[PDB]
RNA sequence: CGUUUAUUAAAUGCGUCGGUCUAAGUAUUAUAUUUAAGAUUAUUCUUGUAUAUAGAUUUUUAUUUUAAUUUUAUUAGUAGCAUAGUAAUUUAUUAACUGAUUAUUAAAGCGUUCCAUAGAAAAUUUUAAAAUUAUAACAAUCUAAAUAAAUAAUAAAUUAAAAUAAAAAUUUUAAAAAAAUUAAAAAAUUAAAAUAGGGCAAGUCCUACUCUCCUUUACAAAGAGAACGUUUAUAUGUAAUUGUAUGUUUGAUUGGGGCAAUACUAUAUCUAUUUAUAUAGAAAAAG
RNA sequence: AUUUUAUUUUAAUAGAUGUUUAAUGUUAAUUAAUUUAUUAUUUUAAUAUUUAAUAUUUGUUUAUACAAAAGUAACUUUUU
RNA sequence: AAUCAAAGUUAUUAUUAAAUAAUAUUGAUUUUGGAUGAAUUUAAUUUUUAAUUAUAUUUUUGAAUUUUAAUUUUAUUAUUUUGAUUUAAUAUUUUUAAAAUAUUAUAUAUUUUAGAUUUAAAUUUGUUGUUUUAUAUUUAGUUUAAUGUUUAUAAAUUGAUAAUUAAUUUGUUUUAUUUUAAAGUUUUUAUGAACUGUGAUUUAUAGUUUAUUAUUUUUAGUUUAAUGUUUAAAUAUUUAACUAGUGAUGGCACAGUUGUUCUAUAUGUACCUAUAAAAAAUAGUAAAAUUAUUUUAAUUAAAUUAAUAAAUAAUUAUUAAACUAAUUUUAUAUUAAUAUUAUGAAAAAUUUAAAAAUUAAUUUUUU
């Protein structure tokens, strides 16, 4: 056995005067060994905020790499492609990009409606720089007259759904292109 | 259903605690690791240490034997738990529930002629250290007593052969 | 963000209880039109035909039973009307009456080797009459199709 | 949700079975040497020795230098004090007798006479109070 | 620590020497099926647990999954029996208890026919003198169960104590 | 002439001076201190720390540290100067517990003293707007009501008053005997207060040194052909952070007796081998 | 003076000479009136009062600089 | 003048909690590196996320304690597929929110007025309701086993050897518990130099007296005073004072037996007793409490001792006892066994003492 030691009373009470700094705590009582959690308790890693100052978490998570592999190549089952191919523009996600782009250059109509405009406004994904928006309209929509593009970045729209969770849409990038000869749209009522 | 407060009967629950000044103090319990006698030179400290181990101490190897009164053994032999023919070694005494486990320690036992003024039949025993009268009682009735004094290693192999 | 007030926390469970998975019952048994009647709740003994079924929540429009006065909203174009419609009613309180026997039957699935075809399609059968009730086949919409933005099959399956 | 609604969701230390003491603790040795308890059942004197028997002898009275030699009882006012630490073994059980000062020969085995110890060949029938064990002549550490 | 492990299987049934404080007064229909299935599980859950350990630890020590080293493999190749006491194997017990049941069953039919020898040697078409009730009223339920062993009716008891006829 | 948590003869700061340092910094230098600049001077004498020291302690005083109890010479002295005091004299004021002057044995100032001294704090004289006594003397701004609605505190009140006695207490009660509502002002009482002020008890804290004690890093010995780090032994340092520093009557007493109505607070007196139990050591028979 | 007033008895009760809970209360084998009798004079924690017909509150009139921390309750389409 | 005693029901919405169960486990809440790596490193013979069937020994004399239990054998770190089982718990919000008796000059609710009054608890160390707590409503609010039925058996003794004519019970082995709330502390490591210290840090946006670059000093944020006193402020309004910084609000730097200190035991994030964290320290030795009416045997005591009260008598208490001359044919609480945190007795009768009460005294001491 480990015999109960009588820490609180008796000599073990007075022994603190008899040259004993550290009066041990009873580490045989709580001996159910499952960790407590500190009173300055940590809040979970989920970004609770949904304001316009919502910040991108820079810290790399382990899972996010694993979830990347399982779709890049069947991860637990199919062995990896040799690192030479992965550094190459023939790697499928670099090949599915160089030939099958995935972009959403949506046009706002509230500025290109019946009122003639020389500055039609777009929305382009946050990671379409200016000279790509040129290349895009040039080679996909035949638009050949773009002298200046003017680019913002907007926090995606936010709202509370009828349930109550703040369902913030993705963010985008207003890019007010400036065509030479003005463009317009007709709406017959 | 009540608080047996000292110096005041047995009080009811919800009763008056005007007089439980020392029940709230005899519920904590006796001081632990502390001299019971607060003043007056504890009666233990006043008396002198005797026999550096104690007055009845048992060291490693002491001959302290549990007393098997001869009346018990004679009572059994007629009752029929013990067979008078077979030399009644301590196995028979243990296995016939004459003596239990809680009475056979290392010095095996000791036969004591307790009030037994007579033993009627020739009785044979292999026990440990009979008393001198108990020996001269069996020996008068044509019996024997060959005191086996086995080591502890022998005490086991006799009880669980 | 934070979570809601308790009975409004579970009001979110109370209002949309079909969002938990498997709220849809074990393999479907009730289809449109089948013989049905309500035994519990309201109007015991009201034999009806199942007009329409919404599955994800286990709900059915039992005709001529629980017809709830509909507050139809209309524009300035057409004048609104108040016509009643049979309200989506639960299925846990509706059973089947044998189309032949016309008594409350327990309809459950079976696998039957089909004739001239080997689908072994899961076929509903009563537990008393063995009425082999097949699963009704849905309909491909007649007037579906966009005229100007469809690549023709013969033009889209060119290997 | 009920006991504290937030003190019981976040978790602190959980307590477990509390170890017991040496359940012959209160036959401490300042009696296992000073006194010895004699007597038939229901009368146990804790006879002790004389008070002044080692310190100052020259010149004390001639017939009182020997009142120090008898096994006198200790007055019952102390019998009940010291034997109080022994009664506590199972209180409220009005029919268990107090622990005895010395270990009587039958109770020592009473520990190993329990249905759970019947399989410990060692430490049974008295092995501590046995003579020191004998080992192989080659025994060595 | 030490918890009487030499008693786990050494009980006469499956529910014995397993400390289960979690009981109840009335264990219901499926709480009893849950119970009986439970005792055997943690009796076979324990065993195959303890078998996978011994068979795997033995296999990792390079020797046969039941501890049989190179010797006890070489002896069996020679036919020299390597185990002193060959405790009866599963084939044994499942057979040593196969006939005993084959014996009782052939003794029941041997005795089912036997009692009819004596039952039909019971001429009493009317109840014996146990049919008295001067001590206390007969039991109507039982008579209906003893009507078969007679011809005259038995159950019909008057409002008065039975006279005897 | 800067600088500070209860804001200053607080602590800084320059110079001088004492000590230390020529293998990390320039010995008219930089460390380490004591003082305080400027101007006069800086007295007498040593029992301990330090230094030096010779196996160590024990001894031992060039300079330094601390000391001088009748050091007390210079010097100022009733002064932030232990009481004595309002010091005694002089002024000053109608009135001098002010303040300044003379001298001068100041309970034990004293050479780092004393002088010199500027805006400071006093004392006069004197002038002067704050509404300083006399003395009271609303021009100004700070409603009610309507609206919003918090705080201390809250055992109760139908009695609270009032007078008188009390009994432990300040009176508050008890008792006797007496007799007036809502609103706003006042603070006499209720607890108008907070919180300070005591002193006692047990508990803990924190600081200090000749006498208590470790973890202690220094001093010395030894061991390594001593190539340097470690280990010992002997030592125990307030550099050391442990614990004690009482109890009873008020400052002394602690014992066992006795006389004082076979009462005894310590009452009042005295006596004396009236004895000091245990545990380790010491005596090994009974001592 | 005497008489006459505050405690010298009875009757009903109801065990007795004052401090350790009464429980088949749906037969913890329940099934339409269980009428649940059991409730801590303070402690915290939540409410509600007193102070409170209130203390605060009260919107009538006008003397220009530009950074960075800091926020992000944040709308968007606007011509960087 | 004035009273007057009194409203128990919302209505409407559905799959958490807690213990338990002995199967998984490289660090839960985006997508490393994205130059090509050097930057995504936690490892060492100690009660450890490893948790151990005895009462005898032995022991600073006094908080120190028992050795495989069957050698891989099962006491072992655990869930989906019965809203996963079981037993205990039970709600939380939305909006509900109510009611018809007592005088007529004044003590307190009963109808018929008069009679009537500690509010309680503690504290009373009978300095005897001694100046303490309570606004109210409801919820939550404190752990010593009141029991021994057949297998079955115990019981002492020396200092020690031993001895045991020495006389005798009980027990299928009974153990576990020990109040509640409350410190300052105390030790064990994590956070902090945005406030504030000190280190370091800025090389010339107003006025002025003097011959002078030194020096008087404009001086609207700071040695005073008023107001404010839960205040507009957990330091603000008005104001006195002061103000000359080439040597300093400030790059980053020092951290808790310790930093910093022009030193005040001052400050190092709004009480320096640092914060934060982890304990069950002690608190019975005049702190606050300790929950269940109608009952069924009484009382006080006052001595030995105390580096001054947990211990002893005596009392009280729980449980149990047996009828020794004295009397009537009266009348008698005597004890054993255990439980026991106590030093001071109204009115008298007297006795010490300046007592100016304390002290002795000894009969009281209410259901």
């Amino acid at each position: 056995r480990f015999y109960r030691p009588l820490v609180n009373q008796g000599i073990n009470l007075w022994r603190s005067r008899m040259g004993r700094l550290h009066k041990g705590w009873t580490t045989w009582e709580y001996n159910r060994d499952v960790i407590p959690d500190p009173r300055p308790f940590p809040e979970p890693a989920v970004n609770n905020y949904f304001g316009r100052s919502r910040i991108w978490n820079p810290i790399a998570g382990k899972i996010g790499l694993v979830n990347r592999k399982a779709e890049e190549w069947g991860w637990p089952h199919q062995r990896p492609p040799p690192t030479g191919l992965r550094r190459s523009p023939e790697y499928f996600p670099f090949f599915f990009s160089r030939y099958f782009p995935d972009v959403e250059v949506r046009l706002v109509l509230d500025s290109v409606l019946n009122n003639e405009t020389t500055r039609p406004i777009f929305h382009i994904p946050q990671d379409m720089s200016k000279q790509e928006l040129v290349n895009y309209l040039k080679n996909i929509y035949n638009i050949d007259n773009v002298v200046r593009i003017r680019v913002r970045n907007m926090r995606g729209r936010r709202f509370k759904n009828e349930v109550g969770e703040i369902k913030s849409l993705p963010d985008y990038k207003v890019a007010v292109v400036e065509l030479d000869s003005p463009v317009s749209i007709v709406f017959k009522q | 259903s009540g608080h047996n407060v000292i110096k005041m009967g047995w009080m009811k629950i919800g009763g008056s605690w005007k007089y439980s000044r020392s029940y709230n103090d005899a519920r904590r319990g006796f001081a632990k690791g502390q001299w019971q006698e607060r003043k007056m030179t504890p009666r233990f400290m006043l008396a002198p240490r005797v026999s550096a181990g104690g007055p009845r101490n048992r060291y490693e190897g002491k001959a302290s034997f549990s007393r098997l009164s001869l009346s018990k053994l004679l009572w059994a032999v007629d009752t029929g738990r013990l067979n008078p023919n077979e030399t009644i070694t301590l196995y028979h005494l243990r296995n016939a529930k004459v003596i239990a486990d809680r009475e056979v320690v290392w010095p095996g036992m000791v036969l004591l002629a307790g009030n037994v003024e007579r033993v009627p039949y020739p009785l044979h025993i292999e026990l440990q250290n009979a008393s001198a009268k108990a020996i001269q009682l069996l020996e008068e009735a044509g019996g024997s007593f060959t005191n086996v004094y086995m080591s502890h290693e022998g005490l086991y192999q006799e009880l669980h052969p | 963000a934070r979570d809601l007030e308790s009975h409004q926390k579970i009001q979110i469970a109370g209002r949309y209880p079909y969002f938990s998975p498997d709220y849809e019952i074990k393999p479907w048994i009730w289809y449109p039109g089948d013989t049905v009647e309500v035994v519990s709740g309201e109007g015991a003994g009201q034999r009806g035909a199942i007009i329409a079924v919404v599955k994800y929540k286990n709900e059915i429009l039992v005709q001529n039973v629980n017809v709830q006065d509909v507050v139809i909203p209309a524009s300035e174009t057409r004048p609104e009307q108040v016509v009643q419609r049979e309200h989506p009613i639960s299925v846990l309180r509706v059973r089947h009456v044998d189309p032949s026997t016309n008594q409350l039957c327990h309809l459950e699935i079976v696998k039957v080797r089909n004739k001239e075809t080997g689908e072994l399609e899961e076929r509903r059968i009563s537990l008393e009459s063995g009425a082999l009730l097949p699963i009704p086949a849905p309909e491909e919409t007649v007037e579906a199709g966009d005229p100007l933005k469809d690549t023709a099959i013969q033009d889209a399956d060119e290997e | 949700p009920k006991a504290g609604c937030e003190e019981i969701t976040r978790q602190g230390r959980r307590v477990v079975l509390k170890p017991q003491e040496y359940f012959a603790q209160h036959r401490m040795q300042v009696w296992q040497m000073r006194f010895k308890e004699m007597g038939p059942p229901f009368s146990r004197v804790w006879v002790a020795l004389g008070g002044k028997m080692r310190r100052r002898r020259i010149g004390r009275q001639i017939d009182v230098k020997d009142m120090r030699y008898y096994w006198r009882p200790i007055e019952p006012q102390y019998q009940r004090l010291y034997m109080s630490r022994l009664r506590i073994k199972d209180h409220s059980n009005k029919r268990v007798q107090p622990m005895r000062l010395r270990a009587t020969n039958n109770d020592i085995g009473q520990a190993s006479s329990l249905k759970e110890w019947e399989r410990s060949s060692d430490r049974k029938y008295g092995a501590a109070l046995a003579p020191p064990k004998k080992r192989d002549f080659e025994f060595r550490v | 620590g030490f918890t009487m492990k030499y008693k786990r299987g050494t009980g006469l049934w499956d529910e014995d020497h397993v400390n289960d404080f979690d009981a109840n007064k009335y264990l219901s229909a499926r709480s009893t099926m849950r119970w009986y299935y439970g005792m055997e599980r943690l009796q076979t859950r324990n065993n195959m647990n303890a078998r996978r350990a011994t068979q795997s630890y033995n296999n990792n020590m390079g020797l046969h999954h039941s501890g049989r080293g190179a010797f006890e493999r070489e002896l069996e190749r020679r036919g020299i029996q390597v185990d002193k006491y060959p405790l009866t194997t599963t084939t044994g017990a499942a057979r040593v208890a196969e006939m005993v049941l084959l014996r009782r069953q052939e003794l029941e039919a041997h005795a089912k026919k036997a009692m009819e020898s004596q039952r039909q040697a019971r001429r009493r078409d009317a109840p014996s003198e146990w049919y008295d009730e001067t001590e206390g009223p007969l039991n109507p339920r039982f008579l209906a169960s003893m009507q078969s062993n007679y011809t005259q009716v038995i159950t019909e008891l008057p409002s008065s104590p039975v006279t005897g006829r």
